[PDB]
Order: structure tokens, then C-alpha cells, then sequence
């Protein structure tokens, strides 16, 4: 029953007497459901030590992965550059999954081709399917670079990227003089980041191997910036503005921000802005190169000192106060352009915010996860902050990663009940929260089912998430707020306040039993 | 120590300073001596502020309204006059209390009279009358009504006293008209005494031919504790541990009932002096109670207070005084061994105007800090004798001190920390010295009783050692 | 008794036993505490629709205001010139509690001073108080420019500081020359915004109106801007940015986000940008004046058109899209200067910021109060998003203002339940929102305790607050966000569509009853 001037959607429509007796007598009659009193014992039961020891001796079970396959973030790789079509060698099931991942985040339409390979393809290669797939792609979508990634299939199998491609080439299906860098990509090795170091290596790769004679180091006075596997706009445009704002010429090498940011004004843009190809074959002229994502650009850092003889820095990504701090003075050095005073005034700001916050940032127990490098740095703002990041997890990080943050703890009094877990997934975290509870969880949108099972503990057993990282579904546009330098460090740091404040409003909100706390100036 | 340097530094910071504001100024700052028992020989308070050199100082308005008013939990404060100085005094002060607020408490809300300009020039009595009635109508639950008058009040000419005597014979409720102008007086100072007076004449002696409270010989009342983040329940659950059965509070959580059942009460226990002094001693006159100061700030000064009050009364009160502190020995002797480390030799300045200052002293040099400037904006001369002996030979005095004087003063000084109110808490947190806003706890609290001394040290700690004061400077500076 | 491992702060502290019976002991005693169930049922009584309307048969009580006195305007009016100090003729009272009240909100020093009046003033006058102030004022915190407002006990005694202010400057307490504009700003006259108001048109006419005969309309060919009463630090930036875009000379009047924005950097600026004397003294050589909010500029409006002979353009604030707009299409008639297309992109990113989440935003119900032109635009906005607003509130608008405000409502189907209230109060809106139930509110901090009444009648009553407007207190560097302008129209869409995905996201998270609606993508 629906009233015509108040119609309910599925909640609270499904919360009607006529729906719960219905499902009341499914459940009593058909289901052979468990006693619910087996259920809640279970329940309790997987919140204790012994469970969070049986799970933790998982050897062979993945449960709630945090990561993805290397093809997603190749794809993403190859959007950051001008009228470059995403290629992926493979079935096409996993393109569209591809696509239906960077449209649920991004909320923007993403473009990626297949060339729908089939277990006729299987048994024989995909030979042709490449060659009808390039050709076909070519003449509809035209695009002035195409950029071919590979499906864990065809890697099984076995394809040979780069005879398939000469001989596409040599056949008349593709111009002898189109571009078309192509990269390996299992999706069994690594994940997305290790996806987006291959392709961006392939690409470099490609347009700047057999042109290594006229090239100079420093000609062009300009720095080129690698951004890697980077989900949100703002990162790209504070590093754009920072690096403008002191007068310092750089190359930024496959930005997406423009193709992923498109206006709404009646007309569909399937290509826009990205790095254009005439700034990939300038790249070596640079006097020295930077990657923001070092721990998962290793392979682009060795083609880059190995090659285009670049003295590449030790620097971490630009997270926080005191790495910002370096990554600033290391450009300033480079390129000999003085830090002005607006980057300065922004520093002092930061700081000033920092001073006001202290107070009820102090002590807080946070567990966060995500990417190493974004792990990482935030872990840093975290120690800089006077926060305690209690567990640290990163599914797709390695032993040299876990020794560096193991570093980066011990160098701070509030490291002290830090543990870095690398390998271990969110049922993992799951464990950790329930047996060690921190105040906050720091994530993506998939952390929002371990607060429910939090709340059904009871409430003061839950544990809010904050959603910073990738991928965020649940919420809208958060996509273009900022993570990387002063700017990113100020909009962590207001939802970090902000969210500690709202829990204790919520707390506190029992007239006549908490609300002697509910302060009106926090 | 060194008192010559501090000497010239006054000299020095006296010299911007016009011929007459730089005269009167000089009266103000002092350097301590603990032999001197007479501070009138070497400080002078309770004067007025010299124009123009952005004092800190309220208003009469505040410290009636504000302070003691305000935290009387089932009375209906109207703050006569225009909106805007119930508006910026609403909700500002912790002073935290049990209720339906709305129904039954009235802490955090604002009753104003909101005056336009017809009521500027039409008289505005009859809008007070009116006001009554309709707090009648929508708020049957309260137990009483003050009005606050504010600075047009008394300027314009108006009579709320023959208002408030109308009505309450006509509602048979009390009303309390409270002349709490911004004008009269120099600072908070007045509008403690006026609110004092309000609460002799008009609500005091209500109960004077009732004798059906069954009072016991263990009776007290906790006067001039305004359960700042809940300090008064801190205090309230020593003292009845220790025997004694508290019936006032005066008036952090109060209420109407809790004022009027206190002169039947054996001992007065006064926290704060400068705000609650003359009604301890109007009760003493006329009730014959007597009235003695308490400190509960740090452990030595709790243990010291509550053998006092013990002292009072027979040996089962000491035995239970006994108890208690050998039940929480263990808690603050834990504490200070956590956290006197990170704070041993660390020095401190400290500008709360009233009781404050003196009174936390003891706390700070429980955990090995040391203060080495001090100073009050309204207290009086009898402030300065009670505090001169707390404080350390050769440290700075300053009343009323202005904002210039006060940051020249921290600047030659270098403190390690400074503790005072919202008002100067940006000004040195932008020059890179650790600040707590004593007035509120900053958000924190409470830190009164062996409960308090815990979060106490754990501020002090969180923010006198906290990582963003060595970041101020910018690596490339 | 303290664990010295978990120190507990007074939430949760006062909620163990010994302390609970503490309180149920003092409550029993010495409280003559009404019962529970007459407080619960006098509760229930508030919220019925007889109890509004006696509540609004209201003439003589206001509770809770909305509103603040001119002084408090008249100071944020004064600190955005160079080098200027607010003086306020009067008691010291006043000073405190605004210097109280604008540290609370934008977490910054505030500078002002006062003359310290007393019953001796009160008696006497305060001529010698404004000659004292005046010169210990200028010889000590040694200001280029002093700007004098009024205290309700200066206005009822009828001190006029136009014979002070000569008497003080011929008598040598302060240099002819030095500047001392005036202004009367009683506080039983309008609201906070009135004194901005007057204390501008004051300055305005000190610097302008006696040398009117050498200034021509549009000899420095820049525009005036006059941003009123503004909390908002990224207001001011939002149009300085907007205007250096279309490269259109400007010149901003009494803005303070300099002053209000220092960095720490361990020195205290206690004067810090703001527009200088010689951009007051050349105002009238401008094309034209914009106000950004007419209608608490009404004054300034005469001033300008009267002596400068500026025709001041019909603009409405700069909420939304079509104000904004509106706003940029005659800044560029006027100045002559096109459009660039950085801003047709940006109005193209809203525009399809305002498609994606227009599912989540349709037939929403809000009761919103603040300023009255921030309330409008906000109406407006909320108009264009198809949102329902229900309840406008402002305690400081007049018969105009709401009869424009019908107008614009009755220019879009989703205003026809909406009603406009002026010179009510907060709890005359607590009734509203009691009787007719909104979905969220958006005002200042104030409203909190209104989300607790309602939270106390029940979970399914309460009515969420969202906080934009002034003051707000329990949250940290909100002062900094953009409510001008398309940033400021997408901070707005993202704060209201994540606060409704966020209020969703808590109705179903209990196991078993509500989460089969805890969608992971929304
Ligand atoms: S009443 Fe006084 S200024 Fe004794 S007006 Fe003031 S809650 Fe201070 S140092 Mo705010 S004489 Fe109380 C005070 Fe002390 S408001 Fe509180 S902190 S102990
Ligand atoms: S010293 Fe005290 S707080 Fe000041 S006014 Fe006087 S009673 Fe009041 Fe409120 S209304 Fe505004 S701030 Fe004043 S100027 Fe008229
Ligand atoms: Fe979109
Ligand atoms: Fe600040």
C-alpha cells in the first residue's frame, strides 16, 4: 500500500507490517533459517582473539581484497594522455568492469575498447582480433594514440604484444606511422598501481628509445612529474598550481584531470586535455625527473635512470608538513627558482590550523588503509598531527614498504602501538578492530560494512569510517577534494576535526543523560 | 628570581605609553615578595581601565548574568534590553548542569527583551509585564524569574523592581530584578556583588519561618563553584565520601530550592572569594554560619582542604577524611609519576582575572612546573595579600594588564606556557608558545579533586609537548 | 576514580556509578525536582501545534534569537581597511563580548578597543573618555587610521561624536590630520549587518565627501565591490579570483580575510592587508559600484548614487547559477571585458555536478535561517536544485525583503508549501520543525539544540542540522570554505547531497532490520 502524496522507496516501504509478516513467514516456513540465538553466538564469537587468531592463519582464503588487477590502473594510465583510446588485449567481460568501476567513482564517463577475445581466440591466439580491433577502433573513435594493455587471459596464453602490433602494421590494418605503445600487464602480479607503472613505462618506452641521439639533459629547462595511480583532481591541480605559483616550467606526463572533469553543456566530449606527444618525446630534454608515488613507479624510475640519465631524487610524496616541506626545497634546488611567500603564507596557515586543532586531534586512535604511498604519508601526517595509527594495512604493499614505515614509526613517540600488516585484507582488519579498538577507520567506501558489524556489537563498540581514498561510492563528488601538498594537508586535517566533533555531538545528544557535554563553542 | 631585569623590563615596556596612562599603569605591575603581607604597598587593583589600550575586562552585565545567574538551572534569565548581550552570552560559559532543557532548565537558552526604539523612548515597563506573562503561559514548569537589565535600562529611566513586585504577588512567584548595567563598575567585580545583593533581598530569606527541612549536624553548602566541566560534582563527590551531606550548590547545577534551604546549613564552603564573599558573610551575620575558603586544585591542596574541612567537625568525619585519601592516594601518586617527567622545570604564566591564578598554583607545582608571572584583571586588594605568598620571590605581578603589556611581557620573558582566555589564546598560539584557556578548560575538564588532577596533567601534557610548536619556523627560513 | 591509562574527560566520567548516584541522591534531596512524567508530558505538550500557536502569538518574549547589534558589524566593517583599529564609544563590555565572539568563530585574534565608559560617562558624557581612548590608542598600538562606532549606552545618552572627535583633534590629543571616520550604530536599530552598513557609508563619506570636484566616473576604469557583511574567507577570495579572470580591474572595499587568515609563523601580525586609504579616496573615479548584498547595503546604496553618481547595478547575491550568472554577464557589460571560458567550464563542471546528484536532492524539505541576503540565495539555490524549502526564517528582515522572497517562490513549482517568517525566533522555528517535520535544517550552531529536541521526541523526529551561515562554534575551520560564486554553489550541492547520502547511510545500518538498503554504491 502506497500513499500518492508520500510514496516510500524500498526503505521504509519494506518496514511495513503487511512486508514483515510476509517475510516473517518465508523465513518461518522455507528458508530453514539458523535459531537466531545460533546466529548471535556465532556473531559473538567472531568478534573474540580466537577468532582474529583462526583468521589470521588464513593461508590460502581472501576475504574483502583491497586492491585490484593491474589492467584498471594501466587504463587509467593510458586516459591521461591526448586522444589516447585505452586498449585492453583480452575478453571483454573485464572491460566492462573497468569502466563500471571509473564511472561509479569518478561519476564521468570512461572510454575503453576490447577486442572481445573468445575461446576460438583461445586455441589460436588473437591475432586477428588484434588487428580487426585496431582497425575498427582507428576508423570509429579516431584517436591520434592508441594504448594496448592486456587481460590476465591473454597473458595465460601467451600473446606476443609486439608481433601482433608490427604485424597489424604491416598489413595495412593500422598506419606505419601511428603510435601504439603497448604494455604487459598480468593481472596475477601486482595490482592497479603496479598496472599503471607498466603502461606509463611502455608508453615512455615507446617514444623514447630509438630517439636517444639529439637529446640533452636540461635544454628545455623544465622538470618532468610523474603523478602515478592518482584518483583525485585536486591532487593534480595543487601540484599544477604549486609548481606554477614559484615560476618553475614542468611537464606534467599523463594528467586525466581535464578528460575526467569534462562540463555538462549539451555536447559530449570523448577526449580532453592529457599530455600531448610532442611533451612525451621532449621529456629526456628535462633537467631531472620527480615521481610523487615513488614505492610503486619503481620500474618507470629505472627506465628513467637507466635511460634518459636522469638523476632522479629521493623524495616521498608529498604528504603532510615536513614532506611537502622537501619536495618543495628539492624543485626549488632543481630548478633554482626561491620558495615565494604565498607558499610560505599557505605553510604558515597549515600550521595555524594545526596549532587550533591539536587539541582534540591529540591521542586519537585511527586505522587506516589504501595504497602504500597514500598509506604511507598519511601515517606521516598522522604522527604529525599527535594522532596514534594503530593498524596499518596495505594489501598490495612489500617488505622493503613495511621496513620503511616501520622506519618512519619509530622515529615518533606516537609509534609506539603501531603495527604494519601487508598482505592481509579487510576481514583481517575486520579481526583488528573488534580486538583492538581505535577510534577512527580511515578508507574507502568498503570499510563501511566493518562499522555496521561494529555497531551490532553495540554502539559503543562502533567504529566510524572516513572516506579518503579510492574507490568512494557511497558519496558524491568526492573525487575533486585534494590530498597532496598544504592544501590537501588543510582538507585532511578539517575532516579529521570535523569528524572526531560530529562523533561527540552524536554521543552526547541523550537529553537528561549526555547532554550535560553537548557544548554549543567545541 | 632576578628581580632588577624585571624591574628595568617594566621600565621598558612602560615607555610607549602617554604621561598620565604611563602614571597610573605604573601602579599596576609589581614584583612579588612573599614577606609582604599588605599588598596595597605594592599593588593597586579594583580602578578603572584607561581608555583605549584594549583591556580585558567585562562588564558588570557579565559577571552577574554570566557567572551567577546564569548557572541556576530552573529559574528564567531575561536579559533586558537589546538582543545583542544576551546573544554573544549565550551558551558561552561551561557551566554544566542536569536537565530538560527547554521544559524544566533554561541554562543554555536566551530570554531577551529584544528593545527597538519605540521602547528607547516608550517607557518599556509594561513590555517587561507583558514579557512575564508570556514566560508564564509558554514555560509553566519554571520555579522563578530574574531580569538582568542591561545599559539602556537605568539610562532611559525605568522601575523593574515595582514590575517585579506586581507580578510576583499576582503570579505568587518570585522575581528578581538585578541592576546589573554594563556601566556600573569597572569590571566583572560588580556584578558579583550586585548579584549577591539581588540574591540577599530577594530570594535568601524565603525560608525563614519554614522549619520542615530535617537538618542533620553534618550539613554543608559548596558556594562559589560553578561546576565548570562539571568541577562542582568533582568537589561534591569528595566531600560526601568524607561524611558530609551537601544541600546547596552555589550555583554550577543549583537551583532555586538548593539557595533557599542554605541557611540551614552548618558550614559554608567558599571556593571562590571574589564572587561569592559577601553573601557568605551576610549569612554568617545574620544566620551565625560559619564560612571558610577551600582549595581543591592539585592533589597537596586537596588533601589540605579536606583535613581543614575534617577539622570542623568530629573524629568519624577525620577517620572518613582518612579514608578517602588513602583510597586515593594510589590515583594522583600514579599520575604525577606519568607526567611530572615530561613537565619537571617547565615555566608557566598565568592572566585569569579572580580567584583562578592563586588557586592553581598548587596544581602547577604539583607536577614541577613553575610560575613565574601571574595576574588577575578585576580582583581586588585582598586577592593580591591572599596571593602573595603563594608566589615565587622576584616573579611578575600585573593587574589588569593590556594586550601590548602582557605580549611585551611574554615576549622578554619567553614562558613555556601561557594559561588565560579566548581572547589572547590566537594572539600567542601565532608566536609559537603552548596556550591553555584556563577560563574554559579548553573543552576539557574537569580539574578540581583527584578526579580533576588526572585530565589536568594530561592537558598540560598533550599541549605544552605537542610536535606543532617545532614547526612554526619553515625549513628554508 | 581515573584509570591513569584512560583518563576520561567529564563525557564519559560523570556516567560511572558512584557518580550517577551522587547526582539521583543531590536531585532526590535538595532539588524539589518535578516529577518525570510531568516533565515528559509538558514536553509533549511543547511540540503539538496549540503550543505554536501560543508560541506565536508572541509580542514581548523572544527566545533564542537570530540576530546580534550593530557594533559587532560595525567591527568586521572597520578591520578590513589598512591599518585600522575599531573603537567603540562606550562600555568595555561590548568590546569583550565581540572580541569573544569573533575568536570563537574564525579561531583569530581580533583587535579592538573601548573607552571604558562609566557611571561617571553616564552621568557627565564621555568627551574626555574619546580624547583619552583616542590618544592612548594612537600612541600605543599606533594605528594609520581609527574607526569609531557607538554603544547603546552612547546612543541613549545621546553622545555625538562628530564635536568629540573636533574637540580631541583641535585640543592636540591627536594630529589634525590623522584619520577618525564615525559612525552611529545603535544597537535597538536593526541587526549586526545594519551597523556593517553604517559604519561603511561613514568611512565612505569621511574619504569622499568633501573633494567631489575633481573625480570623473571611470577615470581609473575599475569597478567598486562592496561584499557587506561577509564570515566567509572564501567568499572574498572566490570573487577576487572571478574578477582577476576576466581580467577586469577591481577594487575591493573593507575586506578583512587578510587580517583574519595570518599565518603562524612565530611572529603576530596584528595588521595585515585590507584596502588602503588612497582605493577609498579613488572609489569614486570607478565605472561603477557593486554591492554584493543589497539588502543590508541599503545606505551605502544612497550614498553612492547621490555623491559618487554611480549607477549601481539591480544584482542579487552571487548564490547559485543564475545569480552568478547574472552577476558575471554585467560585470562584463560594465567593464567591457569578455567572459573567458574558464569560467564557461567551471559553470559547465556545476551543471553537471547539479545532473549527477539531482536523484538524492528532489523533494527534500528544509527549514533554513541566517542573513537576509545569504537566506534568499540560499532559497534560490535550493529552488534550482529542486529542493523543497518549508520554512524561511529571518529575525532581521523587513516587508520588502519577504515580499521578494514570495516572488521568487512563486516563480518555481517547489515553492508552494514554502513560507517566509520575519521577526521570529528559534524556537518559534522549533515549533515549526515539530509540526510540520522537515527533512534537514540549515542555519548556524545555534540549531543544534533544536536536533536534540527533536531527537529527544524520537529517532524517526529528529531533523538533521546542516551548518553554513554565522556563527558556527562546535566545528573547526568552516570560516574557510566558499558559499559565492560556482565553488561556493559546489560546496553547497556537496555538503547537502552528503549529508542526505550520510543520513541515509545511518537509517540503515542495524543488521537484520534495516541494512538491506546499506548499499555500498549510492
Ligand atoms: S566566578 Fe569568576 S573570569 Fe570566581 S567571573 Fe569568571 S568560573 Fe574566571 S577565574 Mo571566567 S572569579 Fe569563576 C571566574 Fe574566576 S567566568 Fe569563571 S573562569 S572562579
Ligand atoms: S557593557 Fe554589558 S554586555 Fe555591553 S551593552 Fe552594556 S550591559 Fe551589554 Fe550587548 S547590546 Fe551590543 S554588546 Fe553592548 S552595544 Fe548595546
Ligand atoms: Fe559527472
Ligand atoms: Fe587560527
Amino acid at each position: 500500500s502506497q500513499q500518492v502524496d508520500k510514496i516510500k522507496a524500498s526503505y521504509p516501504l519494506f518496514l511495513d507490517q503487511d512486508y514483515k509478516d510476509m517475510l516473517a513467514k518465508k523465513r518461518d516456513g522455507f528458508e530453514e533459517k539458523y535459531p537466531q540465538d545460533k546466529i548471535d553466538e556465532v556473531f559473538q564469537w567472531t568478534t573474540t582473539k580466537e577468532y582474529q587468531e583462526l583468521n589470521f592463519q588464513r593461508e590460502a582464503l581472501t576475504v574483502n581484497p583491497a586492491k585490484a588487477c593491474q589492467p584498471l590502473g594501466a587504463v587509467l594510465c593510458a586516459l591521461g594522455f591526448e586522444k589516447t583510446m585505452p586498449y585492453v588485449h583480452g575478453s571483454q567481460g573485464c572491460v566492462a568492469y573497468f569502466r563500471s568501476y571509473f564511472n561509479r567513482h569518478f561519476r564521468e564517463p570512461v572510454s575503453c575498447v576490447s577486442d572481445s577475445m573468445t575461446e576460438d581466440a583461445a586455441v589460436f591466439g588473437g591475432q586477428q582480433n588484434m588487428k580487426d580491433g585496431l582497425q575498427n577502433c582507428k576508423a570509429t573513435y579516431k584517436p591520434d594514440m592508441i594504448a594496448v594493455s592486456t587481460t590476465c587471459m591473454a597473458e595465460v596464453i601467451g600473446d606476443d604484444l609486439n608481433a601482433f602490433i608490427n604485424n597489424s602494421k604491416k598489413e595495412g590494418f593500422i598506419p606505419d606511422e601511428f603510435p601504439v605503445p603497448f604494455a604487459h600487464t598480468p593481472s596475477f602480479v601486482g595490482s592497479h598501481v603496479t598496472g599503471w607503472d607498466n603502461m606509463f613505462e611502455g608508453i615512455a618506452r615507446y617514444f623514447t628509445l630509438k630517439s636517444m641521439d639529439d637529446k640533452v639533459v636540461g635544454s628545455n629547462k623544465k622538470i618532468n612529474i610523474v603523478p602515478g595511480f592518482e584518483t583525485y583532481l585536486g591532487n593534480f591541480r595543487v601540484i599544477k598550481r604549486m609548481l606554477s605559483e614559484m615560476g618553475v616550467g614542468y611537464s606534467l606526463l599523463s594528467d586525466p584531470e581535464e578528460v575526467l572533469d569534462t562540463p555538462a553543456d549539451g555536447q559530449f566530449r570523448m577526449y580532453a586535455g592529457g599530455t600531448t606527444q610532442e611533451e612525451m618525446k621532449d621529456a629526456p630534454n628535462a633537467l631531472n625527473t620527480v615521481l610523487l608515488q615513488p614505492w610503486h613507479l619503481e620500474k618507470t624510475k629505472k627506465f628513467v635512470e637507466g635511460t634518459w640519465k636522469h638523476e632522479v631524487p629521493k623524495l616521498n610524496i608529498p604528504m603532510g608538513l615536513d614532506w611537502t616541506d622537501e619536495f618543495l626545497m628539492k624543485v626549488s634546488e632543481i630548478s633554482g627558482q626561491p620558495i615565494p611567500a604565498s607558499l610560505t603564507k599557505e605553510r604558515g596557515r597549515l600550521v595555524d590550523m594545526m596549532t587550533d586543532s591539536h587539541t582534540w586531534l591529540h591521542g586519537k586512535r585511527f586505522a587506516l588503509w589504501g595504497d602504500p604511498d597514500f598509506v604511507m604519508g598519511l601515517v606521516k601526517f598522522l604522527l604529525e598531527l599527535g594522532c596514534e595509527p594503530v593498524h596499518i594495512l596495505c594489501h598490495n604493499g612489500n617488505k622493503r614498504w613495511k621496513k620503511a614505515v616501520d622506519a618512519i614509526l619509530a622515529a615518533s613517540p606516537y609509534g609506539k602501538n603501531a603495527t604494519v600488516y601487508i598482505g592481509k585484507d579487510l576481514w583481517h582488519l575486520r579481526s583488528l578492530v573488534f580486538t583492538d579498538k581505535p577510534d577512527f577507520m580511515i578508507g574507502n567506501s568498503y570499510g563501511k560494512f566493518i562499522q555496521r558489524d561494529t555497531l551490532h556489537k553495540g554502539k559503543e563498540f562502533e567504529v566510524p569510517l572516513i572516506r579518503i581514498g579510492f574507490p568512494i561510492f557511497d558519496r558524491h563528488h568526492l573525487h575533486r577534494s585534494t590530498t597532496l601538498g598544504y592544501e590537501g594537508a588543510m582538507q585532511i586535517l578539517t575532516t579529521l576535526v570535523n569528524s572526531i566533533l560530529e562523533r561527540l555531538d552524536e554521543e552526547t545528544r541523550g537529553m537528561q543523560a549526555t547532554d550535560y557535554n553537548h557544548d554549543l563553542v567545541r | 628570581m632576578s628581580r632588577e631585569e624585571v624591574e628595568s623590563l617594566i621600565q621598558e615596556v612602560l615607555e610607549v605609553y602617554p604621561e598620565k596612562a604611563r602614571k597610573d599603569r605604573n601602579k599596576h605591575l609589581a614584583v612579588n615578595d612573599p614577606a609582604v603581607t599588605q599588598s596595597k604597598k605594592c599593588i593597586i587593583s579594583n580602578k578603572k581601565s584607561q581608555p583605549g589600550l584594549m583591556t580585558i575586562r567585562g562588564c558588570a552585565y557579565a559577571g552577574s548574568k554570566g557567572v551567577v545567574w546564569g548557572p541556576i538551572k530552573d529559574m528564567i534569565h531575561i536579559s533586558h534590553g537589546p538582543v545583542g548581550c544576551g546573544q554573544y552570552s549565550r551558551a558561552g560559559r561551561r557551566n554544566y548542569y542536569i536537565g530538560t532543557t527547554g521544559v524544566n532548565a533554561f541554562v543554555t537558552m536566551n530570554f531577551t527583551s529584544d528593545f527597538q526604539e519605540k521602547d528607547i523612548v516608550f517607557g518599556g515597563d509594561k513590555k517587561l509585564a507583558k514579557l512575564i506573562d508570556e514566560v508564564e503561559t509558554l514555560f509553566p514548569l519554571n520555579k522563578g524569574i530574574s531580569v538582568q537589565s542591561e545599559c539602556p535600562i537605568g539610562l532611559i529611566g525605568d522601575d523593574i523592581e515595582s514590575v517585579s513586585k506586581v507580578k510576583g504577588a499576582e503570579l505568587s512567584k518570585t522575581i528578581v530584578p538585578v541592576r546589573c548595567e554594563g556601566f556600573r563598575g569597572v569590571s566583572q567585580s560588580l556584578g558579583h556583588h550586585i548579584a549577591n545583593d539581588a540574591v540577599r533581598d530577594w530570594v535568601l530569606g524565603k525560608r525563614d519561618e519554614d522549619t520542615t527541612f530535617a537538618s542533620t549536624p553534618y550539613d554543608v553548602a559548596i558556594i562559589g563553584d560553578y561546576n565548570i566541566g562539571g568541577d562542582a560534582w568533582s568537589s561534591r563527590i569528595l566531600l560526601e565520601e568524607m561524611g558530609l551531606r551537601c544541600v546547596a550548590q552555589w550555583s554550577g547545577d543549583g537551583s532555586i530550592s538548593e539557595i533557599e534551604l542554605t541557611p540551614k546549613v552548618k558550614l559554608n564552603l567558599v571556593h571562590c572569594y571574589r564572587s561569592m564573599n559577601y553573601i557568605s558573610r551576610h549569612m554568617e551575620e545574620k544566620y551565625g554560619i560559619p564560612w571558610m575558603e577551600y582549595n581543591f586544585f592539585g592533589p597537596t591542596k586537596t588533601i589540605e582542604s579536606l583535613r581543614a574541612i575534617a577539622a570542623k567537625f568530629d573524629e568519624s568525619i577525620q577517620k572518613k577524611c582518612e579514608e578517602v585519601i588513602a583510597k586515593y592516594k594510589p590515583e594522583w601518586e600514579a599520575v604525577v609519576a606519568k607526567y611530572r617527567p615530561r613537565l619537571e622545570g617547565k615555566r608557566v604564566m598565568l592572566y585569569i582575572g579572580g580567584l583562578r591564578p592563586r588557586h592553581v598554583i598548587g596544581a602547577y607545582e604539583d607536577l614541577g612546573m613553575e610560575v613565574v608571572g601571574t595576574g588577575y584583571e578585576f580582583a581586588h586588594n585582598d586577592d593580591y595579600d591572599r596571593t602573595m605568598k603563594e608566589m615565587g620571590d622576584s616573579t611578575l605581578l600585573y593587574d589588569d594588564v593590556t594586550g601590548y603589556e602582557f605580549e611585551e611581557f611574554v615576549k622578554r620573558i619567553k614562558p613555556d606556557l601561557i594559561g588565560s582566555g579566548i581572547k589572547e589564546k590566537f594572539i600567542f598560539q601565532k608566536m609559537g608558545i603552548p596556550f591553555r584557556e584556563m577560563h574554559s578548560w579548553d573543552y576539557s575538564g574537569p580539574y578540581h579533586g583527584f578526579d580533576g588532577f588526572a585530565i589536568f596533567a594530561r592537558d598540560m601534557d598533550m599541549t605544552l609537548n605537542n610536535p606543532c610548536w617545532k614547526k612554526l619556523q619553515a625549513p628554508w627560513e
